[PDB]
């Protein structure tokens, strides 16, 4: 029931929550845009990011555990669950202006959840925490059991 | 490498028949983007027909084209198909495939080159290529204009070139005119008076539908 | 509700090199800035220039810019260039069915230019087929308005004339025209002089080119 976490390598993490598994990646790659995708202003908006209701509370807990402040921090971005491409929930943690303090807080949240956490964010460049639910096209082949078995 | 959408060649189809045209994609994950289709007729703007997501075979149609158009896709060959049923003259048009960006933004970021459909009962006919040379008593300037008359073919298109493509700068190829189920077009080329007739000038015409490839040398009239 | 109708009220416009032009687009419903601009070259190739009202695609010159909100949108091209000859289409991406405006054709204004007129008799090849076409090329003139009159043996001839006009030349902004008088071989051999006369604003006299079958 309660979530369990693991670190595959320097950019790949996973969370198991209930019957669902989530790919968590930290990188300088983003495919979402505020112009087109869903801004998650309050936790209830996470429902627009995920089909299954059961998978929503784990992401809500994860965001809290990272230190995200729903009242004061910038909104997360996610792909609308109605789209073909699959779940993609994104924290902007760039070591740049307007996200420098936020980014360090979220990274410290990652260090508290994964002891082996590696910071790949270069100063003055974009950096993201990306969540995809295993089984959506957006998780590609990274949730095959050849990957998950190495984590646990 | 780069994104390319390669569409199949021009089609001539009788009224009442069906036809299936194709759009071969390369340079990106074919299963991760919508392929949209668009119809263009002159003075009719652009009309969106529908779309398919090859990732799961799902389709959305403009209601105006439901039943007329059937979209399919084959992930293994990265090819999208559009099949028309019960063709009529209003289906004569250029048809484009165009992909949407990753994430479905409803803009078309890469387009095919288009496929021209002609719906007609007229039968295929190869062109006659006739040289256009100045009359014998015509005067000589610093420039001389020559031509080729490509007459009596069906359907479109033909391709016209000069000296196997060497001669390209001073060329005008005019839009074909249809009369009595046959097209006729002309093409002019302008060269220095020193070059012609001392150097041979030849127009090269191809008509794929009739498997016609003709070279016509322009000789002075005597 | 109904389909979103896209209206480009200007179907064609012309401007000089270096001029600023704007192309209007309006939608019948609020499209919330989901408005995209395409450029179609004369050869039919289509390119996305701008998406989301104002976001320039990579490689697109900064001379192109987009503005608008709600129902009303505008494509502005500053410092117009020779390469901008094209038809420009707006498109809403708010909701299915996706819909496009009808297009705005852009052509360049340039200085006046007289046509170069050339006349060509039928080849022996065509005469063997039983046809005789006399071809008149009227090349590289500006503006596009031109009049061609045929005379056979002094009499104006209108039956059998087919005319075709090129698109605006991408290099010098001129137009060209081909006029073809087609007779049967036998009729052709019944007459002597075949004359193409071009009237254009560059000259108050017609430009007269003629071929006599007695060669
Ligand atoms: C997660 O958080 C991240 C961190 O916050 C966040 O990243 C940050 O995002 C912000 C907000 O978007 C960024 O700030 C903006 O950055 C924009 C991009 O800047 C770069 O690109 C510019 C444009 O480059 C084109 O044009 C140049 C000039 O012609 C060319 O030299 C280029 O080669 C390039 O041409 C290419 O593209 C053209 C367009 O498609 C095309 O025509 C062409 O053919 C070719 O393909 C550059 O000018 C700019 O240069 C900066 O840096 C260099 C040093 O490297 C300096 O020398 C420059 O002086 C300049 O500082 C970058 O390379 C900027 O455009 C934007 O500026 C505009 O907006 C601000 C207000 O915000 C204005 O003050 C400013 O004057 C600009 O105004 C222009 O745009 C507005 C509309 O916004 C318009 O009204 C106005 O009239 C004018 O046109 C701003 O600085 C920030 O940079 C990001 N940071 C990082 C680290 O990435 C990220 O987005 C978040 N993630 C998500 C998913 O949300
Ligand atoms: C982590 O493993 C995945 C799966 O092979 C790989 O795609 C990714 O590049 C790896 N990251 C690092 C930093 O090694
Ligand atoms: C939700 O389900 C639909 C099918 O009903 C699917 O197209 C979509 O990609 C799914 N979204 C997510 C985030 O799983
Ligand atoms: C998600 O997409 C649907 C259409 O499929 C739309 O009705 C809904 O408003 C969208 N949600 C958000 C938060 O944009």
């Amino acid at each position: 029931e309660l979530p369990s976490l693991c670190m595959l390598n320097n950019s790949f993490y996973y969370m198991k929550g209930g019957a669902n598994i989530f790919l968590i990646r930290v990188s300088d790659v983003s495919v979402l845009m505020k112009e087109y995708d869903v801004s998650v202003y309050e936790p209830e908006d996470l429902g627009n990011c995920l089909n299954k209701s059961d998978s929503s509370w784990a992401i809500h807990w994860f965001s809290i555990a990272l230190g995200h402040d729903w009242l004061m921090d910038p909104p997360m971005l996610c792909r609308n669950k109605t789209k073909k491409e699959g779940s993609n929930i994104q924290f902007n943690i760039s070591k740049a202006d307007e996200s420098r303090v936020y980014g360090k807080k979220i990274r410290n949240g990652m260090r508290h959840l994964f002891r082996g956490f590696y910071d790949p964010c270069e100063e003055g460049k974009v950096c993201y925490v990306t969540i995809n639910q295993c089984g959506d096209p957006s998780s590609f082949e990274y949730c095959g059991t050849n990957y998950l078995s190495k984590c646990q | 490498g780069q994104v390319q959408l390669q569409q199949s060649g021009a089609e001539l189809v009788k009224p009442g028949a069906s036809v299936k045209i194709s759009c071969k994609a390369s340079g990106y994950a074919f299963g991760s983007h919508w392929m949209n289709w668009v119809k263009q007729r002159p003075g009719k703007g652009l009309e969106w027909i529908g779309q398919i997501y090859p990732g799961d075979g799902d389709t959305n149609y403009n209601g105006k084209f439901k039943g007329k158009a059937t979209l399919t896709a084959d992930k293994s060959s990265s090819t999208a198909y559009m099949q028309f049923s019960s063709l009529t003259s209003e289906d004569s048009a250029v048809y484009f495939c165009a992909r949407d960006d990753y994430g479905t933004r409803y803009y078309f970021d890469y387009w095919g080159q288009g496929t021209t459909l002609t719906v007609s009962s007229a039968t295929t006919k190869g062109p006659s290529v006739y040289p256009l040379a100045p009359g014998s008593a015509a005067q000589t300037n610093s420039m001389v204009t020559l031509g080729c008359l490509v007459k009596g073919y069906f359907p479109e298109p033909v391709t016209v070139t000069w000296n196997s493509g060497s001669l390209s700068s001073g060329v005008h190829t005019f839009p074909a005119v249809l009369q009595s189920d046959l097209y006729t077009l002309s093409s002019s080329v302008t060269v220095p008076s020193s070059t012609w007739p001392s150097q041979t000038v030849t127009c090269n015409v191809a008509h794929p539908a009739s498997s016609t490839k003709v070279d016509k040398k322009i000789v002075p009239r005597d | 509700t109904g389909d979103i109708q896209m209206t480009q009220t200007t179907s064609s416009l012309s401007a000089s090199l270096g001029d600023r032009v704007s192309i209007s687009c309006r939608a019948s419903q609020d499209i919330n800035n989901y408005l995209n601009w395409y450029q179609q070259k004369p050869d039919g190739t289509v390119k996305l220039l701008i998406h989301y009202t104002s976001r320039l695609r990579s490689g697109v010159p900064s001379r192109f810019s987009g503005s608008g909100f709600g129902t009303d949108y505008s494509l502005t091209i500053t410092n117009l260039e020779q390469e901008d000859i094209a038809t420009y289409f707006c498109q809403q991406g708010k909701t299915l069915p996706l819909t496009f405006g009808a297009g705005t054709k852009l052509e360049i204004k340039r200085t006046d230019a007289a046509p170069t007129v050339s006349i060509f008799p039928p080849s022996s090849e065509q005469l063997t087929s039983g046809g005789a076409s006399v071809v008149c090329f009227l090349n590289n003139f500006y503006p596009k308005d031109i009049n061609v009159k045929w005379k056979i043996d002094g009499s104006e001839r209108q039956n059998g004339v087919l005319n075709s006009w090129t698109d605006q030349d991408s290099k010098d902004s001129t137009y060209s025209m081909s006029s073809t008088l087609t007779l049967t071989k036998d009729e052709y051999e019944r007459h002597n002089s075949y004359t193409c006369e071009a009237t254009h604003k560059t000259s108050t006299s017609p430009i007269v080119k003629s071929f006599n079958r007695n060669e």
